[PDB]
């Protein structure tokens, strides 16, 4: 019982239907098929760059954009909002997603209903009265935290709770995904809007061609009543999407606007499923033209950081480790340095999988409050695995600090370790990543990375009123505070069949943040010839 | 019968509606002035009790508290429940929490002047303006001592001296003090002041008078300023029963402290018979401190929707658990105001030109120490089992609250012109004002200031005809600006909110008989007011409208030596013209119907000579208990009592023994509510035991 690889289609990557960045193309028939109709078959996707560049696709990537203010004039009113806008990718550094041809408009645009789409959450709320702390009753209807600050609770049954297959994730099986993107660049983290729906509007969303707008309005006759609105929708990864009437005027009290995405250098010019032998059962795998795994096409795999504290202090980019076409490991890009390059070795004319797989769930909430790595999760199983990232909650939007968990928790003076998603509601979608990775002993491998700009808004630049200081020691001439950070998971293996799971972020003008650990039900099977 | 020829005759001449002194009739607004004998008669425990016989005005909308001397004349307040009230012709220029509060016993005269005057006083509320006139030092030796004993533990002791320092009386003062201490009616609240104003004149002939004029007050306790839900006071409590009007929902250390340190002069000067100028300045030093945990309706109110605390209770016991709010306030006020006049007396053939040309000069600067306690920031009290305990207001959680510190800064420069052109009988008030106002406002948490300048030109156009009978009708039409504190979307301070007035009346003032009866329907609207944002955010914007049609009718008549009958009407139809969320809706705190009647006889034959059994009663109409007219608040008429008794007869010749009893009825009424979360009740009976010796 070897790991072989059966079979493997190439394709290119076209750039028409006004993609212009997203390298597109769709899947072949069987690679579509083995993406959706069998889920539990360990392909490894492997991109071909214009360079000669080699890499497979390993780990999940985010991106978000979140934007909140809270400013409160104590004898006027009080007003709230929340915009975040979370995009995802199936590639550690690359942008890699999936999306279906069938649906109308540009490439980008038909990324709306496949993943790589800005999911965008947002939370306008308020109230016109004395004292009123209506600002975070946003924050307690979008986000379902049992509790970490003060304020109010928002039911389930009355807030909007976003069904799960309304949320595309880089790796969904139950969609019907027949192309693939992939982008030089990392996930568009798209910082637009700093409101979710307009009350007294359509709600309709504006500036963008989104999908799956779900919108949960309260707007009570009452005007002693704290009105608030929670809307959710998938809109153009590549351009400012916003709700009606609620757009971003760009002031200096408001922050930049901008569709960040770190430029690796590279262009994507080909992409090569490698369909393994490699079945996923749940807890492991099993072994059901024909190329064998070594650890001559050496295609780089991911990267080893000796430690897992990048030291970068913001956005915090991982170069991908990519393989000239001579056969050598090397790094393109990336903000972070002292990565090595771990390589794969793919050839056509023998590893096996070692007994025994490891499985953990990286549940809870790591309170974060500054640069600093820690210890979030262990593996109870030479450094060859491979490694499936079963999400078997929808919490993996909600990773990410500030702006993804609760941007008004921050405020409370404790540990909060608050359980804050982004109302979710249900698992009816395979979400599953598999991935191939060499985990050198002692050395940190990151499989997961949240790169995050977000702005702690002010709304008005007036003496009137007082922006609330979410995430920042304070917010001096009203002014949006921009902040960036980087959680990174990073899988390393301890040399006794642990393979421990470290956490690092890399916080700029942020004071610190919750980082909810989103349910992955890693598992591990350590494969070695 | 001191207020007899006081209420009457006395109180004929008036300088607040015209800043000269003429007589009421010879003003074309509605005014009315209460002179320091009437204040002596009532007893009021504020100005606000001191008029309550006067027309337009609502005096008892806070109820039992005493904190500050919040009027709603005619329906109309200032910005956010803040003060127009103006003492010497100059205004007590308080911002936020920090509003001057001068006691009626430290007064000699307050003029309640209503409608648009801002052609004299600047900036002003379109309901009308409070002009409180201090104790002037008096040339005939007066060495009062009075001391107030009654209910509540109220031992009020003050003492008011005055005399000529020389014999020719060019050198006299006055140095009127007291020293108040009394236990609110709210159970827990204490209200101390000991205030005191040392005044000195100095008047080198019959045409210079130079009075220094200060007042120095100090009260280390205020008393209650919290408010109670609509479910309790004005409805019952979902057991049947309601809030007792003793309860106090603060902690078991509230604290609300006020210092004012004022100190000033009225400088009145006459050239000729052709030329006299005035001067008034005071520069006023105000510190406010409060610790206080108000009440913000039940956890059921609308506004406490979620809540956390109020959403972990049972949903039968969300309807009596008041969830409150607790704001912690340090201020010191430093406010400025001069007003100059030339009253220049010509006559141009048959006319008689009364021309007062002035420059008025106010500023005011405010700084602000405050953090607010916002929603979910301090427990629910159980209104069923109220468990009074030590908040402590140190333990500051951002989560629910946050900090409120800014500096006011008000600036205010006035140039006007006003001519009482007096032809035959038809006497032509014809004014107008310019002001300069300027407000900054500098938020020293965050670091951002806002800056507006207003350039408003304020006019008032009145004409009386001075029947030879004594009843002159006279019609005005009088303009007012407010600036408002408020920023839109924008970030930008909002236009004034201009007032305008057309007002038709009667004052039937004869120079024989001593009958003040005055009436006045008006058409008041404040423009520019404002709403809610027509769309989806909680911002204010301009164009609202509240207008208000209302008729006065005041009865000031002696009927007999003995009898003094002191009444009042007013039929108040407020009601919001233009706005997006109150449009047709009546504005809180403003009852349709108010009356009065205040009848005193006063014995001088007979075995009992000396008695002055006085009876009066105020009756406030049903008022809607907030903007949305949800509720309303019922209808009450309160009696107050009077038996005083001069010991003249005894021996002390100017001493009286005086018996107030406020609320005789022991009435328990809700006074008013300007929301559903907001309600306040109305005050107990009080006996209150004074004796005033002349010592
Ligand atoms: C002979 C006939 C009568 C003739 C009468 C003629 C009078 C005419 C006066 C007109 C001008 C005026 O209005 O005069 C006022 C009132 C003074 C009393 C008046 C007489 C009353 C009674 C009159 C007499 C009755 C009979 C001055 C004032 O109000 N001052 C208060 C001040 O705030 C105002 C300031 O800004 C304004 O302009 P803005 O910048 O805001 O735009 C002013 N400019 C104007 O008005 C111009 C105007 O528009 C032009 C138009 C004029 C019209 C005239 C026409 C009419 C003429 C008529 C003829 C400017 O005045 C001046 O510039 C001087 C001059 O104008 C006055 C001189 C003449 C009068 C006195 C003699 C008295 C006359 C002789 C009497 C014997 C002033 O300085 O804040 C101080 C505290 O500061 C701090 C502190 O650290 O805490 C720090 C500070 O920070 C800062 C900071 O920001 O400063 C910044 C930091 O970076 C850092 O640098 C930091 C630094 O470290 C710090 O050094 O400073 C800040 O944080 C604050 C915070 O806000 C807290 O609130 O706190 C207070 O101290 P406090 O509270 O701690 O003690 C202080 O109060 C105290 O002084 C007041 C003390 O009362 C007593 O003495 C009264 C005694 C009376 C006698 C008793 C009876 C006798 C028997």
């Amino acid at each position: 019982s070897h790991v072989i690889i059966t079979e493997t289609h190439s394709t290119g990557l076209r750039l028409d239907q006004g993609a212009g960045d997203y390298y597109w193309s769709e899947m072949p028939s069987r690679v579509t098929q083995l993406h959706n109709n069998d889920p539990n078959r360990v392909v490894l996707t492997e991109i071909e760059f214009s360079d000669g560049s080699r890499h497979m696709l390993s780990g999940m990537s985010m991106g978000v954009g979140a934007k909140a203010y809270g400013i409160i004039n104590p004898q006027i009113m009080s007003q709230g909002g929340l915009k975040t806008q979370i995009t995802a990718s199936a590639d550690l550094s690359l942008d890699v997603g999936y999306f279906n041809t069938g649906t109308s408009g540009t490439i980008p645009q038909k990324l709306r209903d496949g993943t790589g789409c800005q999911h965008m959450f947002g939370a306008f709320s308020g109230r016109r009265g004395f004292a009123s702390s209506a600002m975070y009753l946003g924050g307690a209807a979008l986000y379902k935290s049992a509790w970490s600050g003060s304020g109010y609770v928002v039911a389930d049954a009355g807030t909007l709770t976003i069904p799960s297959d309304y949320v595309r994730h880089p790796g969904a099986r139950n969609f019907g995904f027949n192309a693939i993107y992939v982008r030089g660049r990392s996930c568009n983290r798209v910082l637009y809007g700093m409101e979710g729906p307009n009350y007294t509007t359509g709600g309709a969303v504006q500036g963008a061609s989104s999908s799956g707008a779900l919108n949960f309005t309260y707007n009570p006759s009452n005007p002693e009543s704290p009105k608030y609105s929670v809307g959710f929708a998938r809109a153009d990864p590549t351009n400012y999407a916003y709700w009606e009437s609620m757009g971003d005027p760009n002031d200096s009290a408001n922050g930049p606007i901008g569709i960040y995405s770190e430029h690796l250098g590279i262009y994507p010019s080909k992409i090569t499923w490698y369909v393994t032998n490699l079945v996923y059962n749940g807890s492991g795998y099993n072994i059901d033209s024909w190329k064998f795994i070594n650890f001559f096409r050496d295609v780089g795999c991911n990267l080893s950081k000796d430690s897992p504290s990048t030291g970068i202090s913001g956005i915090a980019t991982f170069g991908l480790p990519t393989t000239e076409s001579n056969n050598a490991p090397s790094i393109k890009g990336g903000n972070v340095g002292g990565l090595h390059a771990n390589v794969v070795s793919i050839y056509n004319f023998p590893l096996r999988l070692l007994g025994g797989s490891g499985s953990t769930i990286l549940s809870g909430n790591i309170v974060f409050q500054g640069n600093g790595s820690v210890h979030v999760g262990t593996v109870g199983l030479n450094g060859a695995i491979v490694c499936t990232m079963e999400f078997i909650d929808d919490t993996w939007l909600s990773a990410g600090g500030i702006g993804c968990f609760n941007p008004t928790e921050m405020l409370s003076q404790g540990a909060e370790y608050g359980d804050s998603r982004f109302r979710i509601g249900g698992n009816t979608i395979n979400k599953k990543l598999h991935q191939i990775l060499s985990l050198p002993a002692g050395e940190y491998v990151p499989f997961f990375t949240i790169k995050g700009t977000v702005v702690n808004a002010c709304k008005l630049q007036a003496a009137a009123y007082n922006p609330t200081p979410y995430w920042v020691s304070g917010l001096p001439g009203s002014v949006g505070q921009t902040g960036y950070y980087t959680l990174t998971y990073y899988m390393r293996n301890d040399g006794n069949n642990n393979i421990s799971i470290w956490l690092d972020s890399s916080m700029s003008n942020i004071i610190g943040m919750k980082a909810c650990l989103p349910n992955i039900k890693l598992i591990i099977q350590r494969l070695t010839h | 019968s001191a207020w007899g020829p006081a209420a009457t005759i006395a109180a004929r001449q008036s300088a607040t509606g015209t800043k000269t002194d003429t007589p009421i009739q010879k003003v074309p607004q509605s005014i009315s002035v209460v002179t320091a004998e009437e204040m002596a008669l009532h007893q009021p425990k504020s100005v606000k009790e001191a008029l309550s016989y006067t027309p337009g005005v609502s005096v008892g909308t806070r109820g039992a508290s005493n904190t500050y001397d919040h009027l709603i004349i005619r329906g109309f307040a200032a910005e956010g429940q803040s003060q127009n009230n103006y003492l010497n012709g100059l205004k007590l220029q308080g911002n936020f929490y920090n509003d001057a509060v001068i006691d009626p016993y430290m007064l000699e005269r307050a003029e309640i002047m209503r409608g648009p005057v801002s052609v004299l006083y600047g900036k002003s509320s379109p309901g009308g303006l409070l002009n409180m006139v201090s104790k002037r030092p008096t040339t005939e030796p007066l060495k009062e001592v009075q001391f107030k004993a009654g209910t509540d533990s109220l031992f009020q002791t003050g003492f008011d001296f005055s005399d000529s320092l020389d014999d020719d009386g060019v050198y006299s003062y006055r140095l009127t003090g007291l020293a108040r201490s009394a236990n609110a009616q709210q159970k827990g609240s204490e209200e101390q002041r000991y205030a005191i104003a040392p005044a000195f004149t100095w008047r080198p002939d019959d045409k210079t008078n130079f009075t220094f004029l200060s007042y120095f007050q100090n009260e280390p306790e205020t008393g209650y300023y919290g408010w109670l839900p609509k479910e309790g006071t004005v409805e019952p409590l979902p057991n049947g029963k309601r809030l007792p009007t003793d309860f106090n929902e603060g902690a078991k250390n509230n604290t609300y402290s006020r210092n004012e340190k004022m100190v000033g002069y009225s400088f009145d000067h006459e050239f000729n018979d052709t030329f006299t100028v005035r001067q008034n300045l005071r520069f006023a030093e105000n510190k406010t401190s409060q610790n206080s945990v108000y009440g913000y309706g039940v956890c059921s109110d609308p506004a406490n929707a979620y809540s956390k605390q109020c959403a972990a209770l049972a949903p039968a016991d969300k309807g009596h658990y008041l969830a409150r709010k607790y704001v912690v306030d340090d201020e010191k006020l430093q406010n400025f105001s001069v007003d100059t006049q030339l009253q220049s007396k010509f006559a141009t053939g048959d006319i008689d030109h009364t021309l007062l040309t002035g420059v008025d000069f106010m500023r005011m600067r405010n700084d602000i120490n405050a953090w607010f306690g916002y929603d979910d920031s301090v427990p629910l009290l159980n209104l069923y089992n109220p468990v009074n305990t030590d908040f402590d207001f140190n333990a500051k959680d951002p989560a629910n609250s946050g900090p409120y510190r800014i500096l006011n800064k008000q600036k205010q420069t006035g140039v006007y012109v006003q001519d009482q052109a007096q032809w035959d009988k038809v006497l032509v008030t014809l004014g107008g004002r310019y002001d300069w106002a300027d407000q900054e406002s500098l938020n020293r948490v965050a670091g951002t200031t806002d800056k507006r300048d207003d350039k408003q030109f304020t006019w008032r156009g009145g004409v009386n005809y001075l029947f030879d009978n004594g009843v002159t009708p006279y019609f005005s039409y009088s303009e007012s600006f407010e600036p408002s504190s408020q920023v839109g979307k924008d970030g930008n301070i909002f236009a004034p909110s201009k007032g305008k007035q057309y007002e038709v009346g009667v004052k039937y003032v004869p120079e024989d008989r001593p009958i003040v009866v005055t009436g006045a329907v008006y058409n008041l609207t404040k423009t520019n007011n404002l709403m809610a944002d027509p769309e989806g955010s909680f911002f204010s914007v301009e164009g609202g409208e509240i207008r208000a049609r209302g008729v006065e009718i005041e009865a000031k008549a002696a009927l007999s030596a003995s009898v003094n009958v002191v009444g009042s009407y007013t039929y108040t139809d407020a009601e919001y013209t233009t706005d997006t969320t109150y449009k047709g809706n009546t504005p809180a705190q403003v009852p349709k119907h108010m009356a009065s009647l205040w009848a005193d006889y006063t014995f001088f034959d007979g075995p009992l000579s000396g008695l002055t059994l006085g009876t009066g009663g105020r009756y406030t109409g049903s008022s809607y208990g907030d903007p949305a007219n949800s509720f309303k608040v019922g209808s009450y008429t309160v009696v107050d009592a009077l038996v005083r008794y001069d010991l003249a007869r005894v021996g002390m010749a100017g001493s009286n023994v005086a018996l107030h009893v406020n609320n005789l009825f022991d009435r328990e009424y809700v006074a008013s509510c300007f929301n559903t979360y907001g309600c306040f009740w109305g005050a107990e009976r009080q006996v209150v035991a004074t004796a005033t010796f002349r010592f």
